[PDB]
């Protein structure tokens, strides 16, 4: 199977701050078939970019972000309330396998 | 002219200036649109609410107000129009961001 | 108001089976592909597998620590989604979702496919229950 | 199962098909003989109709 | 090289033109006189054809 990992495990920053994620791909899966979601605890996950580049509807513009081969990343240009909430990202590789969940806390 | 001793048989259904006028009414209601704006630009779905207005029970519901973006001078723009129609000319079709579509599209 | 009314779910056991099922609200699902993934308590999210329309022809994609036991069906008449499990192992507990994409091109002109709007909506369902 | 004699004489194409509403389109997947088609433009999968 | 008596009689304009094909595209310029254009939305560059 498709093994995703995340980096840092818990982010640390205050509201207004640059919380960025990173993940890594332990199979080189093109960027077009990555995705990035926020899972608020007790809810499904929410997509917020994919193709590793494009955003999804409602989604927020300080949202943003990039990857390569194995190398992803997820941008949020401010930090807020809303944003406090686990982040997964997702491999479509033939198998649609994500990562752990990465804690984004204060 | 009166014909004062003609005595003639009449058989109405089997006259063929029935068809005549039949068959000429309906060519000159069709060569009257040949001039006339074709609305192809508009076979778009539509988004339809209600009317804000007072509406009788007789009426209810059998207006709606639809907004749809429709295509203009140039072929690089686009605009929005809304517009009142007749439920009988609308279908509540089409189901995806919108709700409905015109009838005959 | 893309919607996924999830159902079905509850208390069942391993030596027995279950069927949950996503009937479709406000928008279709004989025209959308859909999948599930599921959330054991403590875990992250595994993918257990996705089934597209009966257009592209029914065809089933599954992720192997799920396969034979987790099957994947639809309906499209009825706008429902099944997952048809069977005999499960002491493993399966997770809250299961449904989700779909909803990919949406508005085109400016009948005539030159240059100019729309397009857009991209993640619906996913409440989440239900697979127990042991 | 294709006979020697036909290969290379059908394909499965697909092309967006316009749709009763201007502000839509939809997926269609057609057989066509060989010879109404041309590729194009040094793409290995991309054709157009002869006489277009 | 222009003449003092054709300053402002031709523009070179820009614009993208439909092809052969419904989902390709064109960028194509080309000299038109002045009176066949007209200026729009106050912008210097944007011009239409005086008969649409
Ligand atoms: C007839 O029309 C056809 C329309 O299909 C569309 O094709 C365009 C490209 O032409 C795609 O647009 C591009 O998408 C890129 C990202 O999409 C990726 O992720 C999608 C996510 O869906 C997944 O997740 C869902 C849950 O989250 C899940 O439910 C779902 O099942 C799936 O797993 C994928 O669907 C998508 O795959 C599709 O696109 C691929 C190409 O990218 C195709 O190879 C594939 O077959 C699928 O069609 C993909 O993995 C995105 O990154 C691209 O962005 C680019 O353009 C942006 C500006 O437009 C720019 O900002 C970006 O930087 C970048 O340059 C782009 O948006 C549409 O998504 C796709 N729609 C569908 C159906 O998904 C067309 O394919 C066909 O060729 C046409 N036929 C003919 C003959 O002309
Ligand atoms: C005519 O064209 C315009 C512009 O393309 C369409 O505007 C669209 O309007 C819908 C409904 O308000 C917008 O949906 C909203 O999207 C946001 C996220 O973008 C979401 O949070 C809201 O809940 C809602 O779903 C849509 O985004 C908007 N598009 C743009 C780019 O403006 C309009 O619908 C078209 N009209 C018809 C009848 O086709
Ligand atoms: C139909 O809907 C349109 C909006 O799409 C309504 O028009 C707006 O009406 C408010 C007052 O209630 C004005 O402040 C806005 O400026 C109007 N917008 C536009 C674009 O004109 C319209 O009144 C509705 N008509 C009916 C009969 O319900
Ligand atoms: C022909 O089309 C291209 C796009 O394919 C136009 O270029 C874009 O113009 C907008 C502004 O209207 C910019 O925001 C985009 O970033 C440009 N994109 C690219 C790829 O350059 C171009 O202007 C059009 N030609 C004419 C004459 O209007
Ligand atoms: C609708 O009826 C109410 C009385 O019930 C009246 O006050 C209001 O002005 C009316 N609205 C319109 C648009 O006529
Ligand atoms: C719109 O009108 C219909 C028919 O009269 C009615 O059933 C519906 O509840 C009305 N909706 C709103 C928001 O007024
Ligand atoms: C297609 O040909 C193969 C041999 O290459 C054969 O085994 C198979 O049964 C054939 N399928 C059909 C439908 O005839
Ligand atoms: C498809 O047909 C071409 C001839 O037009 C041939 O060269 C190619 O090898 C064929 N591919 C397959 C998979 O049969
Ligand atoms: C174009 O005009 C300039 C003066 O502005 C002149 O020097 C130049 O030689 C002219 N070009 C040609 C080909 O004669
Ligand atoms: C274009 O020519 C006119 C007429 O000579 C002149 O007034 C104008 O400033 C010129 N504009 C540019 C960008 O050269």
């Amino acid at each position: 199977e498709i093994v995703l990992t995340q980096s840092p495990g818990t982010l640390s920053l205050s509201p207004g701050e640059r919380a960025t994620l990173s993940c890594r791909a332990s199979q080189i899966i093109s960027s077009i078939y990555f995705a990035w979601y926020q899972q608020k605890p007790g809810q499904a996950p929410r997509l917020l970019i994919y193709g590793a580049s494009s955003r999804a509807t409602g989604i927020p513009d300080r949202f943003s972000g990039s990857g390569s081969g194995t190398d992803f990343t997820l941008t949020i240009s401010r930090l807020e309330p809303e944003d406090f909430a686990v982040y997964y990202c997702q491999q479509y590789g033939s198998s649609f396998t994500f990562g752990p969940g990465t804690k984004v806390d204060i | 002219i009166h014909l004062e001793n003609v005595t003639e048989e009449f058989n109405m259904w089997k006259n063929n200036m029935v068809e005549q006028m039949h068959e000429d009414i309906i060519s000159l209601w069709d060569q009257s649109l040949k001039p006339c704006v074709k609305l192809t630009p508009l076979c778009v779905t539509l988004q339809c609410t209600n009317v804000t207005n007072n509406i009788t029970d007789d009426m209810r519901g059998e207006l709606k107000n639809c907004s749809f973006n429709a295509t203009t001078e140039l072929r690089n723009k686009r605009q929005k129009v809304y517009s009142l129609f007749y439920r009988l000319d609308i279908v509540p079709m089409v189901d995806l961001w919108t709700n409905y579509r015109l009838i005959n599209c | 108001e893309v919607q996924l009314v999830e159902s079905g779910g509850g208390l069942v056991k391993p030596g027995g089976s279950l069927r949950l099922s996503c009937t479709a609200s406000g928008f279709t699902f004989s025209n959308a592909w859909m999948s599930w993934v599921r959330q054991a308590p403590g875990k992250g999210l595994e993918w257990v597998g996705r089934i597209k329309s009966k257009t592209e022809g029914g065809t089933t994609d599954y992720a192997t620590p799920v396969k034979g036991r987790f099957t994947i069906s639809r309906d499209d008449s009825k706008d429902t989604l099944f997952l048809q499990m069977n005999s499960l192992k002491t493993e399966d507990t997770a809250v299961y979702y449904c989700n779909t994409g909803v990919e949406t091109y508005d085109f400016w002109s009948g005539y030159d496919d240059h100019y729309y709007d397009y857009y991209f909506r993640d619906v996913w369902g409440k989440g239900t229950t697979v127990t042991v």
